[PDB]
């Protein structure tokens, strides 16, 4: 019997319920400060939901965790980052996703890539691609491409169990799931090209051959193994792998040469895949800009210190993404020679472009003075 | 004895007076040391600041902290302990004396005091998490080794406790 | 070759364990005695688009339901008030597991050391944050359509004013987070989610419907679909650190003291929540406990990880001595305390008397006769002055806090078997309740430190803890809690204050 | 007071229904022959809608209809087409199409494209289009290309009246949909440009201009009129539209011209848009293969009918298709020699490919001879 | 100039105008004894992926309510 339907239940339930409301108050969690005009759904259903206590700066709760680790570290502590803040739940991811709005937007995108994958087979466009670009250059090196959206999305492991509120937890996962599933369409364009062309091979033996042996992505290894294994400060993580890292040696890998030189070479398929990868890219950034940008490197409080640390950090990853471009443009060496591409000149105005927007996208925003076109110099010393 | 309100009371409010008064960083990491070692943890040496202390230690912190960026080389920032110490110095020297602990007794201090002395501001946190977990890992393996085998009335004598009523 | 072929999900799971590589620092960064094995598998072969796809199918048949139908229906306000409160606890209360079991299950994506280890974790990483979000959509749509949004509407600050917070924060948040990242896990998935959780969600879906309500039968019934991995996880947790030799050594102190930890606070809350909060009854909860846990748990899902070397727990026995009546202790402290809350409640009536009569022999004898005197003397008359809470007191009827769990203990009234220990260390007086979290506060003092509500609230009136804690309506006054569930005679803070209840420090007797 | 849940009208609801059912055949419209193997859906909801009586083969009516047209044309009618059949309801579209899956998909598209080009603007990846071909060639004749696609679309119209069963109509009606999409997208395209690009006109003056009295759309321009509002047989205008057509012209204008020389000049825009047409040239394809070939020209008793006028159709629209493919390949002359791609062979390959794939794909079938040498030379004049 | 922009369904309608041409066959091919003017605009500005997206939200809700809650509460 359900008490909505049966008769006698819904009677006796009619019977109890009072016929006025007890409060008039029927916005969920009225009490959150908006960010913008009007109190978002998106905000209503994800903040407060960390149990913060008073000393965690914004937590609305008090006194100790109820069990914390042998040892005493706290189950989560201001000990686990530098930067300070006077609220750690100010963050708002600019798209305001939590959980429906995110799958339902990469579920359009799954569905969609299997049908534009079942006409591009019926439609025989690879026949045009360069041979030579297909089986040399994007199948080893955009498949090595792989491991380094694989170790940025591992990075974000201790960042997903340390961050200090609900929206930056949100955030920092979601941009973990774009991560990897940026690894997986890399390996999903292998996979499909090995059934149209016989003797394609989809292994991932080469290509992780190549990222762990090669020198090209000698340097970006490296930065990535950092990034994952070597630090855990969880705001170091985020700003080190998206705005510093991803910002400049992964938009210079994705962007201005798979994607760009994909339109060179006749490559009619790869761009259907960066363009994933490319709108992941500035979905994550609107984000990792609120986080830093609006809440920390202009805390009312405490935006001089973290710019200090903020400032800190981007000279050393930077300095580890310069030395990581400069070994990855020796993948020029292997291309066909394209005028305004694949030449120095080429090269050079993809790096400007890169630094350049970098310096307005970040440094510009948090006062690292950078001088876009010594950093252009360093990477063409590996061409 | 009666409590005042949770979040703003006078003995917050004190705290934060004495604090404001911190101009160095080597004076406002004696502060935060012997803070810890006096307020914090079951061997602390008082419980009468019990329900305000963690808020006042994070007040420290910021205060610490702010004094650190704006007095110290960057470079300072990363691998040195505002003791003066070297960041990995304190780690090796930490895991070291864990690793000599002969009881799990010896080896919870010892977690305990590195906490009470080094926790962030005092040593850079990726140094200090690092050394906190390796701390905790043999603490474990200690403590989790035959954890049923000694009866309650013993372990009550081994940690020292008065019991005060047993029903 | 021109057939329409596309690459079908578990084409590129087949190559997923190849994405890591080795490296010196490839290691957990989090404490654990344990080692997880590199080359385990993970049983669902899920990459991110197909888990997005799955998914928001799920989520498109449940918003539909919920905002066309049931809305068309005016169903937000045809369920019984008794349940409708108890579920601005149930859903706020497993809304903060569902959200810690995100911040859980990145530590063992952590943890483990192959790549679809790893991926199961990540795929209940996802699936935590999408439970979150349905916890809170339900109370969400509560305050919108049901008659009474106070608590609906702001849980996630008024529930910081009371006791039985504190210890659903120890079994659903810190429990979840703070230890070995195995005894986490065992906590979260070999405990939490296959004892408790799972049958859990499905029981909630019954009694909701039971007493009028289809809006959470919409929603977790969504949920449901996704515990199966979950539970998987821990399954392939303990697969894989099976051939550590630490797991032979240390796993069955974990798993023995995580079962204590859980089942200390679901056991009398679960009771308490289901039997005194619902007015239609499914079924007697000592059934259903000896079914979920002794049945299911003990039998079925722990003897498959015999082979592991899994044992029962050596608690197990204890446990089961407690499924009977520390539910009803449970409800005399929660009454007792009702002002606490941000939930209205119902003594029972006489109808709900004859019931519980019937299934605990003897009930009738000691709480329904404890439960008529607070009754006669004005329980829920707010001209009387009265709050149990006082009434225990002057009786000598002490209320403890145990130390380890949080959960509230009535030595004197108590049929359940915990027992008090009060003892003094280094200038602290602590109250532990039973032998296995006496051991755990022995053992691990520095992981114990939890603040009580007598120790924070000592000395000071009932009805400014409340107000400070913004435990009132938006007129500003009227509470949100209630000792009644009808439509008027509300309590405000000038009747609490009437009663001149200040809170002590039960241990300054000792 | 709803009857579900008024306690009193549901109770004398209760009362009134029996406690078992009248018939056990739940399945909809049972007797419907399923093509594969159990009926789907599809094929529940969209079969023998049209009530078509049995003097118009396959109906399940009888009698004449209520109401003609002045002079006694019947509402639907043998009158309307050439070709015969035993059955006008057997034709199933293989994707399975009735109106829900329909949108489904396209909203997917249009959702996706919209946070395709924030991102894209936010890139700032039209940065390397080679600028010529974005403001001469792209704007005004891919611009051009706009009306053909509209052409194609309003064809339609007296098909979505005249066809006969309704599995056609819905496969007629959505063609025509993805035709008016086609033209749509392109002018969102250039419209898009237009805010990154200062100066460049998104109006569609030009290409206007262009389709009605440039010689290079000469030939496509009266094709297209043909075929739109040259003739009324409503079998005869899917087949030249969608099978000759669109099939041979429409394939190598999309996917040979600006799809495929966009990935030569280095637009990374572009293919974002092609890869929508192609995917529905192709989901089109599927249904008009099953009417023309498992329909009409494999009907068993007047297959060698039908063939007869198919044969004759398609030998009347590829010559008008050819002497529209003449005309376009003068596009060639305004763009940059490049081997392989715009150079004669480039071109002859690009031909083959287009009359290759229509050979097997459609003439075969039909058994419609067809020499693709001669055809790519015929074109080739006009190079 | 990098600002995030797209494009809205009545940016492209307001050139749909222009998409038909003049030719002398251009006349409908139903009887008819009126003449529909050349110049008549359309009350709604839809395109045709707004058209689908705006029907497959209606439908999701729809569906959902039939084969979710009515199905479950056995309405039928
Ligand atoms: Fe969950
Ligand atoms: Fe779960």
């Amino acid at each position: 019997k359900r008490g909505l339907t049966d008769p006698e239940r819904a009677a006796i339930i009619a019977a109890a319920v009072p016929d006025h409301a007890l409060d008039t108050q029927r916005k969920y969690h009225y009490f959150i400060q908006p960010r913008w005009k009007p109190l978002s759904e998106y905000e209503q259903l994800s903040c407060y939901a960390q149990p913060n206590p008073d000393w965690i700066a914004g937590g609305l709760d008090w006194g100790d965790w109820t069990q914390k680790f042998h040892g005493g570290r706290p189950s989560w502590g201001n000990e686990s980052t530098e930067l300070r803040t006077t609220d750690w739940y100010r963050h708002r991811d600019p798209a305001r996703r939590w959980h429906h709005p995110y799958v339902k937007d990469k579920s359009e995108e799954a569905r969609y890539t299997q049908r534009f994958l079942a006409a591009y087979s019926s439609e025989g466009s690879i026949r045009t691609i360069d041979p030579y670009w297909r089986d040399e250059i994007l199948n080893k090196y955009f498949g090595a491409l792989l491991y380094s959206e694989y170790g940025l999305f591992n990075a974000h492991s201790s960042v997903g169990r340390d961050c200090l509120s609900d929206t930056i937890r949100q955030t920092a996962v979601f941009a973990a799931l774009d991560k990897v599933d940026n690894a997986q369409m890399i390996q999903m364009e292998r996979l499909f090209i090995a059934k149209l062309v016989p003797g394609f091979d989809a292994s991932t033996d080469v290509p992780k051959k190549i990222w762990t042996t090669d020198p090209i992505y000698s340097g970006a290894r490296a930065t990535v193994q950092e990034i994952w294994q070597g630090v855990q400060d969880w705001n170091e993580i985020l700003w080190a792998g998206h705005a510093v890292y991803d910002a400049t040696f992964g938009q210079f890998a994705r962007r201005e040469f798979f994607q760009r030189l994909a339109t060179v070479y006749g490559d009619t398929l790869t761009p259907f895949f960066t363009a994933q990868s490319q709108t992941y890219f500035q979905t994550t950034r609107g984000a990792i800009d609120d986080l830093f940008v609006y809440c920390l490197a202009n805390d009312s409080e405490f935006g001089a210190h973290n710019r200090t640390f903020l400032n800190a950090w981007t000279e050393h990853y930077l300095a580890s993404s310069v030395a990581a471009l400069k070994d990855f443009v020796g993948l020029y060496a292997k291309v066909e020679k394209v005028a305004g591409a694949t030449d120095s000149a080429g090269v050079s105005e993809a790096l400007q472009r890169v630094f350049g927007d970098w310096k307005i996208d970040y440094a510009d925003k948090i006062g690292f003075r950078v001088d876009v076109d010594q950093k252009v110099d360093a990477v063409l010393a590996g061409y | 004895a009666k409590r005042e309100p949770i979040h703003d009371n006078s003995i917050r409010t004190e705290w934060e007076a004495k604090i404001a008064k911190l101009t160095s960083v080597d004076q406002a990491t004696k502060f935060i040391q012997d803070f810890r070692l006096a307020y914090t943890s079951p061997f602390r040496k008082s419980y009468d600041i019990d329900v305000d202390y963690q808020y006042i230690e994070r007040k420290i912190e910021e205060k610490l902290s702010v004094l650190k960026t704006e007095k110290l080389p960057v470079a300072d920032l990363i691998t040195k302990a505002t003791t003066g110490e070297d960041a990995a110095a304190v780690e090796a020297t930490w895991i070291a004396k864990i690793k000599a602990a002969k009881s799990k007794y010896e080896a919870e201090a010892i977690h305990i005091e590195f906490r009470q002395l080094y926790k962030p501001p005092v040593l850079p946190v990726n140094v200090f998490l690092r050394t906190d977990a390796a701390l905790g890992t043999v603490l474990m393996e200690i403590r989790n080794t035959d954890y049923y085998g000694t009866p309650l009335e013993g372990l009550r004598k081994e940690r020292g406790v008065k019991v005060l009523h047993l029903q | 070759n021109r057939a329409p072929v596309g690459v079908e999900p578990q084409e590129v799971h087949k190559w997923l364990q190849s994405f890591n590589w080795d490296f010196k620092e490839n290691r957990t960064k989090y404490p654990t005695k344990y080692h997880m094995a590199n080359e385990t598998k993970e049983q669902f072969k899920v990459i991110a688009k197909e888990y997005a796809r799955m998914e928001a199918a799920k989520d498109e048949r449940q918003f539909g339901t919920l905002l066309d139908g049931l809305t068309r229906l005016g169903a937000g306000n045809k369920v019984h008030p008794r349940w409708g409160e108890t579920m601005k606890v149930i859903s706020n209360f497993l809304e903060v597991g569902e959200y810690n079991a995100i911040a859980a299950s990145a530590m063992l994506w952590d943890s483990a050391t192959a790549a679809e280890q790893k991926n199961g974790y990540l795929a209940q990483v996802l699936d935590e944050i999408r439970h979150t979000h349905q916890c809170a959509f339900i109370n969400h749509y509560y305050s919108k359509h049901y008659h009474d949004p106070a608590g609906h509407n702001d849980a996630r600050r008024t529930r910081a004013i009371g006791p039985l917070w504190k210890g659903m924060k120890r079994v659903f948040a810190d429990g979840f987070i703070s230890g070995d990242a195995v005894e986490c896990s065992v906590n979260l998935q070999l405990v939490g989610e296959a004892c408790f959780t799972n049958p859990l969600i499905v029981a909630v879906t019954e009694w909701a419907s039971a007493n009028g309500d289809e809006i959470t039968p919409t929603v977790f019934l969504s949920v449901e679909t996704d515990e199966l991995r979950h539970m998987a996880n821990g399954y392939q947790t303990v697969v894989s650190i099976a051939n550590d030799p630490a797991s032979a050594k240390f796993l069955n102190t974990d798993l023995n003291n995580a079962f204590w930890t859980q089942q200390k606070y679901f056991t009398p809350v679960l009771g308490y929540l289901f039997e005194y909060g619902s007015k239609f009854k499914v079924e007697p909860w000592v059934k259903t406990w000896n079914r979920w846990v002794s049945e299911d748990w003990g039998g079925i899902w722990i003897g498959r990880l015999g082979k592991y070397g899994v044992e029962s727990p050596r608690s197990l026995r204890d446990a089961k001595r407690d499924a009977y009546w520390a539910h009803h202790d449970l409800a005399l402290a929660a009454y007792a305390m009702w002002p606490l809350g941000f939930a209205r409640l119902a003594l029972p009536d006489e109808e709900d008397q004859a019931w519980f009569e019937a299934n605990y022999p003897g009930w009738a004898d000691h709480y329904g006769k404890i439960f008529n005197e607070w009754k006669k003397l004005g329980y829920e008359d707010p001209k009387s002055g009265f709050i149990p809470y006082q009434w225990l007191l002057a009786n000598g009827h002490d209320v403890y806090i145990d130390r380890v769990s949080q959960v509230p203990f009535i030595p004197s009234l108590a049929k359940g078997t915990g027992s008090l220990r009060v003892h003094e260390f280094n200038g602290k007086k602590h109250s532990l309740t039973d032998d296995w979290g006496e051991r755990q506060w022995l053992i691990e003092p520095e992981r114990y430190e939890c603040h009580n509500v007598f120790e924070q609230y000592e000395g000071r009136e009932l009805s400014e803890v409340i107000a400070e804690g913004h435990g009132v309506r938006s007129d500003g006054k009227t509470l949100i809690a209630q000792p009644h569930t009808r439509g008027d005679n509300l309590w405000t803070l000038e009747d609490i204050k009437r009663a001149g209840c200040v809170f002590p420090d039960p241990l300054a007797k000792f």
